[PDB]
């Protein structure tokens, strides 16, 4: 009822919660070590390459090889950097990334060695916003790495990280609201339980889209990989970083990818419930299979990430922020209002009045957004005048 | 009234962080350091709120003040400087000592007024948080404190109006577009087509290096206007 | 650990915040110190609300945070106008009105 | 309680990250070189130690207005979470209250937008 | 479900809805039509607010009052009195604010006589500011902001709990912080005034909230009546109650401008737009003193023996430092600022009375003094240097009355009212507060206020000397009457200051009937 379920959470023996934390840590490490190689190979395929396929069998060790190489590489500390913050920034990026994933439901209750415990490190009454807070703290690593490096390109990268926050933070916060509204809680276990009837992706599609866009932004992934923007700022904020400090920045980014995709699964795709083809199968939602389904959904989001990288340029961060404040925020806010009214009407028996509203509202939005797209702006044309430099005649 | 020794440990470490962060906010001579210290203090106070049976308040603290300190850091970079190390030297005769005395006295007096209070009855918050901390906050905010919640909208609107009136710059001061710049007697190219590059010398190729004219003099145009020669 | 300790911390934080507003010229630093005072008030509210077994003080902390955000934004607007005119964010420079 | 698992995961992460930075600084070659330690400037000599008279001391951002608006909007949007979670318990009264509040926020937003506040970045 | 007394909350709701509508007018109305609507929307709204209040006054005829929002708002006789006063003062202030430039040859007439810079975001004296002035653009956003302030100042007396008072204090302060920096001329001084007022107001509000925290800790509630029950019941922490009262008093005294906290007022009143100066010097004093009356007569009466001695000292200082510092002030605007500082202490004397006569006298004092101060600041706004800058140096005022006998006489009436000479509302006003203080056991304050008024009469009188008894200098400032709105403000204000001094029993019966809080 009142999630977190008090009969499941907060009763682990010290060793068992230690082991669950360790397992989550190792799972995130292996997930990142996978995502690296899988992303490179999938990008290769999307570009008709093979990607890494030599280092170790089938190229398995390539991510591990890169990690160990960065470990074995000289630890640079450039002069002209704020040494303390220059060394802290990777830590500030890493710690919150790992912390956020604590309240992610990787499964339902299971009886490990007699102890009935969740396949989830823990859960909080405000878990979703706790993840949001951890991710927000994580951006300080990016910004302070940019600033403390004392070089123009890292400085610009860090400023782009600040702008990135200004773009995605409010959109993400608003996107959470509709899920809270249909769930009646902020715990992730409660949000998954509330999705037994149906996944909120079908119900809260606008919220899902806004959250996913703000997500791709939050992790600094293409087409919003602006803080790095190798094509503009060379290496962005992680210029001036080498070896395990750069490796920590990138591991933090990939763990943020994993955390936000796991949240997306948790609060829009039934969390760990088996998809439809296995929904009818006995015990598909029990034992360890929920872990498989959760990882499958998370990795579909990972695929979406890689696919975005392989098929889109990167916006200018001003364009992205204009997206966030002119499309994402208005759409999320109006969706929150529409969904609230819809639920109030359904609870008041109005019935059709809600359906007429809901369908109409999006229909209106889909128009006015196109208005800001083609039908009213961003699709105009002009001319110009010549100067005194004896210009030719344009046919 | 003594809360669990775990809460004691949490308070001690986190409040140490918070107090040091406030002290650094006041004392750090680089404004960015002061911003980071403020972020630390806000994070610590959020942790304390969580520890005091106030989860939602602490989490919102972390979120909103992450945002706020990010913006304050941006404004430090804009208006103060990127790594400017302020003097913090008393400019008002004896003001520093007077401020230290007044602050210390006010702190001592406030501590004296607070004195021992918890010994007079400390009703735990369990009866309140039961049913949902956020649920209780919603009950209060939209039932008893509905009027204040409504007036927060007035606060928001006034902030927006102030920002627009004092910060937003209308057409008159709008910067010219690249499109606009290329035009007007072919600006930026008719004129020194692309201004001459800074000179390249053995042992010196930085942007601050002025280029050499045929007679051997240094071309003023090669080095940007803002640089202090070389 | 006596819960009253929190209040002392709050009292300290507010005090430091106060001292900051008196000691630091940079308007942004003054704003952060004001934020410190407001957050100390929030801490006092949270502790007292815990003491009285009600969420009232926790609610009040929200409104204090809202007021802090609006105050900071207004101060930023005023400082932006002043900085445009003067290119300096020091409070001591705004000394024309006196005596 | 109920948070000590989060603390264990945070401790694991912090030990991992601090030891990671320590390994970065400790493992692998280390050789002092003034050129290596100088700022990266795409291969060009970085400016004199006194970067310049004035110079990059202060970085204008073209979205100061949106940053200011972000402060207030981000804080003001947190009222929705308790309202969202308490929905179906507060009743139509709270629905109307938040609809009015969100209309006030919308008026603020529309004033900012239609008056070009969101345009300069 | 909650029950909302819409009929009760009607005035504040009307003002805040009007402010929101004005922001809408800014958002989606074309430039040329913005000002005509705003001044239409604002004034009417306030007039409507005034109307609402009187009906609410009829509503409270039988019962003493009522809470509205489950506490947090109580419309009682003092609350409706203060809200009506603030509504009238807001109408006058917006008539001052809406005054446009005196169209001379060009159509660039744009809300400049209101003294508002065409584009406050521009560097003062920049080509952009000059071009905006030539094009006659005005930042009409002023009208909503002002309205918001009034809204807050309407609530701040009527707030029935600490949270609502704090929110209202911020809601009224932030608009004034912004407005103080929009002056059309001496833009450097206006911007400095805005910065000072923001910094010190944020400081005071931090103290206010921390004191609210202490009061809540002592009482276990933040509804004022609950705090009174706790402190009277002796159940709460007495030390925390006292510390919270003191810290809250710090903020409210800043708002009214007591000497320990008055330092902002001289600079802010000098540098702020003259229209906004006139508006604030009345409205903010009224709202702050209303809230302080509520706190000291509802929230914490039982601790009188504990907080009486403090206010005493403050009042003493307020009357002395406020008046003595004005004796040798040489700028008219700054002199009126110190006059307001002194009259804050005069009000505080009748607050110290802690008796119903105290409340009645305080309400009358606020009404009459707010009107008089608004009129005096409007007049000070009418006087112009040859360059257009509001001539405020007293020397340039020599022979001003002789050149302009009507305005000279009106301003002399306002000065005499501030001094409290009989036949002016200022006398009746100071007499009422002093009578309450003496009847309340604070006769020594009456004596000190007598002495302070004797000292202040000097600087009130030197200005009349300059106007009438001196021949105008070679470069005497001219009187610009920008629009009939300012004339109406001056006439209504002076007529009030005079009638309410000769035959004050009207509105004094209403002050008496407003002697009790809910």
């Amino acid at each position: 009822m009142t999630h977190p379920d008090p009969t499941l959470f907060g009763h682990d023996p010290w060793w068992l919660m230690l082991a669950k934390a360790v397992a989550i840590f190792v799972f995130l490490l292996l997930t990142v070590l996978s995502a690296i190689l899988i992303e490179r190979k999938l990008l290769g395929r999307m570009q008709m390459r093979f990607g890494p396929n030599r280092v170790g069998p089938a190229g398995l060790l390539q991510s591990l090889a890169d990690g160990i190489k960065l470990a074995l590489k000289e630890g640079l500390v450039p002069a002209g950097v704020d040494k303390p913050i220059y060394l802290l920034a990777p830590v500030i990026s890493v710690i919150p990334a790992f912390v956020a994933f604590s309240v992610i439901p990787l499964g339902g209750a299971v009886s490990v060695f007699g102890h009935r415990t969740p396949l989830q490190l823990t859960d909080l009454p405000v878990a979703v916003l706790f993840i949001l807070a951890a991710t927000s703290i994580g951006v300080y690593g990016i910004v302070l790495a940019g600033w403390a490096s004392g070089s123009t390109y890292p400085l610009l990268g860090g400023l782009r990280s600040s702008a990135q926050v200004v773009s995605y933070e409010i959109a993400m916060g608003l996107s959470f609201v509709a899920v809270f509204l249909y769930a009646g809680t902020m715990s992730t276990s409660g949000i998954v339980a509330a999705q037994d009837r149906t996944w909120f992706v079908f119900l809260l599609l606008p919220s899902f889209l806004v959250y996913v866009v703000s997500m791709v932004g939050e992790t600094n992934r293409a087409p919003f990989d602006l803080p790095e923007a190798e094509g503009e700022l060379v290496g962005g904020f992680h210029t001036e970083y080498s070896s395990l400090k750069f490796a920590m920045f990138m591991l933090a980014e990939y763990v943020n990818m994993t955390t936000v995709s796991a949240l997306a699964t948790t609060m829009f795709l039934g969390g760990w419930h088996a998809p439809f083809p296995f929904n009818l199968i006995d015990g598909a939602n029990s034992g360890w299979w929920p872990l498989l389904w959760f990882t499958a959904k998370v990795w579909t989001f990972m695929f979406l990430y890689f696919w975005l990288r392989a098929t889109l340029p990167r916006l200018r961060y001003d364009q992205f922020m204009a997206l966030g404040w002119k499309v994402l925020i208005p759409v999320s806010l109006l969706w929150i209002m529409v969904v609230a009214i819809t639920r109030s009407l359904r609870q008041h028996g109005e019935g059709t009045w809600a359906a007429w509203l809901l369908t109409a509202a999006v229909v209106v939005v889909v128009a006015l957004i196109w208005g800001l797209a083609t039908s009213l702006r961003r699709r105009t044309v002009q001319p110009p005048p010549p100067q005194s430099t004896g210009a030719y005649p344009v046919p | 009234a003594r809360t669990s020794t775990s809460e004691a440990v949490v308070f001690w470490v986190v409040g140490t962080v918070a107090l040091v962060g406030a002290i650094g906010v006041v004392a750090a001579r680089k404004a960015v350091y002061s911003a980071v210290f403020l972020a630390c203090t806000m994070i610590s106070l959020a942790v304390l709120y969580i520890a005091q049976d106030a989860p939602f308040l602490g989490v919102v603290q972390i979120v909103v003040y992450t945002g706020a300190v990010m913006m304050l850091f941006l404004f430090v970079l804009m208006l103060i400087g990127v790594d400017l190390t302020e003097s913090l030297v008393e400019t008002i005769k004896g003001h520093r000592i007077a401020a230290l005395i007044a602050g210390a006295g006010f702190g001592i007096l406030v501590i004296a007024g607070i004195g021992n209070v918890s010994v007079a009855g400390f009703s735990g918050l369990a009866a309140a948080n039961s049913g949902g901390n956020v649920e209780g906050l919603a009950a209060l905010i939209f039932t008893r404190y509905l009027w204040a919640f409504e007036l927060t909208s007035a606060l928001l609107i006034t902030a927006a109006l102030g920002a627009m009136v004092l910060a937003h710059r209308e057409r008159f001061e709008r910067r010219k577009t690249q499109r606009e710049l290329a035009i007007e007697r072919f600006q930026t190219g008719g004129h020194p087509t692309p201004l001459p590059n800074p000179g390249v010398y053995a042992r010196h190729n930085s942007v601050d290096v002025p280029a050499r004219l045929p007679d051997g003099s240094e071309s003023p145009l090669s080095v940007s206007t803002i640089l202090p020669h070389r | 650990m006596n819960p009253d300790n929190y209040l002392y911390l709050s009292a300290l934080l507010f005090t430091i915040g106060a001292a900051g507003v008196l000691l630091r010229r940079n308007a942004i630093v003054m704003f952060m110190c004001v934020e410190l005072m407001l957050n100390a008030a929030n801490l006092a509210f949270v502790n007292f609300s815990r003491m009285h077994g009600q969420l009232d003080g926790q609610v009040v902390a929200f409104f204090t945070m809202v007021v802090a955000a609006c105050e900071v934004v207004v101060g930023l607007a005023i400082i932006m106008a002043i900085f445009r005119t003067r290119r300096s964010a020091s409070v001591d420079d705004a000394n024309l009105l006196k005596h | 309680a109920l948070y000590t698992p989060i603390l264990i995961l945070g401790a694991i992460a912090a030990v991992f990250a601090v030891v990671s930075v320590g390994i970065a600084l400790v493992i692998g070659p280390r050789r002092f070189n003034r050129s290596k330690l100088e700022a990266y400037e795409c291969g060009i000599d970085p400016l004199p130690p006194v970067a310049a008279g004035l110079t990059g001391q202060r970085i204008p951002i073209r979205y100061y207005l949106i940053a200011m608006l972000f402060i207030v909007f981000d804080i003001e949007i947190v009222f929705l979470y308790p309202w969202a979670v308490a929905f179906d318990s507060l009743g139509l009264f709270a629905v109307i209250e938040m609809l009015l509040f969100m209309l006030t926020v919308f008026v603020a937003y529309a004033y900012v937008w239609r008056r070009g506040g969101l345009n300069w970045d | 479900t909650p029950s909302i007394e819409y009929g009760l909350l009607s005035p504040m709701l009307i003002v805040f809805g009007v402010a929101i509508a004005g922001v809408l007018i800014e958002a989606l109305a074309p430039r040329q039509s913005r000002y005509p609507l705003q001044v239409t929307l604002a004034l009417g709204g306030l007039i409507a607010t005034v109307v609402a209040v009187v009906f609410v006054a009829r509503g409270l005829s039988g019962t003493p009052g009522r809470p509205a929002v489950l506490g947090a708002v109580v419309l009682d006789a003092p609350a409706v009195f203060l809200q009506g006063t603030i509504a009238l003062v807001g109408i006058l202030g917006i008539m001052l604010i809406a005054e446009r430039q005196k169209a001379t040859v060009s159509a660039g007439e744009a809300r400049g006589l209101e003294d508002f810079t065409p584009q406050a975001s521009a560097v003062a004296g920049s080509v952009a500011e000059q071009l905006a002035t030539k094009t006659g653009v005005m930042q009409t956003e002023v009208f909503p902001l002002t309205m918001f302030a009034i809204g807050g100042m309407l609530l701040f007396p009527a707030a029935d709990d600490l949270l609502t008072m704090f929110v209202a204090l911020e809601v009224l302060s932030l608009p004034l912080y912004l407005l103080c920096g929009l002056a059309r001329r001496r833009r450097l001084l206006s911007q400095e005034a805005a910065l000072k007022y923001f910094l010190l107001g944020a400081f005071s509000s931090a103290f206010f909230i921390y004191g609210a925290a202490m009061l809540y800790g002592s009482a276990g509630t933040l509804d004022l009546s609950g705090i009174a029950e706790s402190v009277a019941a002796g159940s709460g922490n007495t030390s925390l109650a006292l510390l919270g009262v003191a810290l809250l008093l710090v903020g409210v005294l800043f708002k009214v401008g007591a000497v320990p906290f008055h330092s902002w007022i001289p600079d802010v009143y000098q540098g702020a737009p003259t229209s906004i100066t006139a508006f604030m010097a009345a409205a903010t004093k009224i709202a702050a003193f209303g809230a302080m009356l509520r706190i000291f007569y509802v929230a914490v009466p039982a601790l009188r023996d504990d907080w009486r001695p403090v206010l005493w000292a403050i009042a003493i200082l307020t009357m002395v430092v406020g008046t003595v510092t004005a004796v040798t002030q040489t700028d008219v605007k700054r002199m009126l600022a110190y006059s307001a500082v002194a009259h804050s202490g005069f009000i505080l004397t009748g607050v110290i009375a802690a008796n119903p006569a105290g409340v009645s006298s305080t309400l009358f004092y606020l009404f009459a003094y707010g009107f008089s101060t608004l009129g005096a600041f409007a007049v000070v706004g009418l006087i112009r240097n040859a360059a257009g800058d509001e001539e405020t140096s007293m020397a340039q005022w020599a022979g001003l009355g002789r050149r302009y006998p009507i305005v000279g006489v009106v301003f002399s009436l306002f000065l005499l009212a501030f001094a409290g000479i009989p036949l002016t509302s200022g006398f009746v006003s100071k007499f009422a507060v002093f009578k309450a203080a003496g009847e309340g056991g604070a006769i020594p304050l009456v004596i000190i206020g007598v002495i302070a008024s004797a000292v202040a009469a000097y600087f009130y009188v030197r200005v009349i000397v300059l106007m009438f008894f001196t021949e105008p200098p070679d470069d005497a400032p001219e009187l610009v009457v920008p629009s009939g709105l300012s004339t109406a403000v001056v006439t209504v204000t002076a007529a009030v200051t005079f009638a309410l001094g000769a035959l004050p029993q009207p509105l004094l019966d209403l002050a008496n009937s407003a002697e009790t809080f809910l």
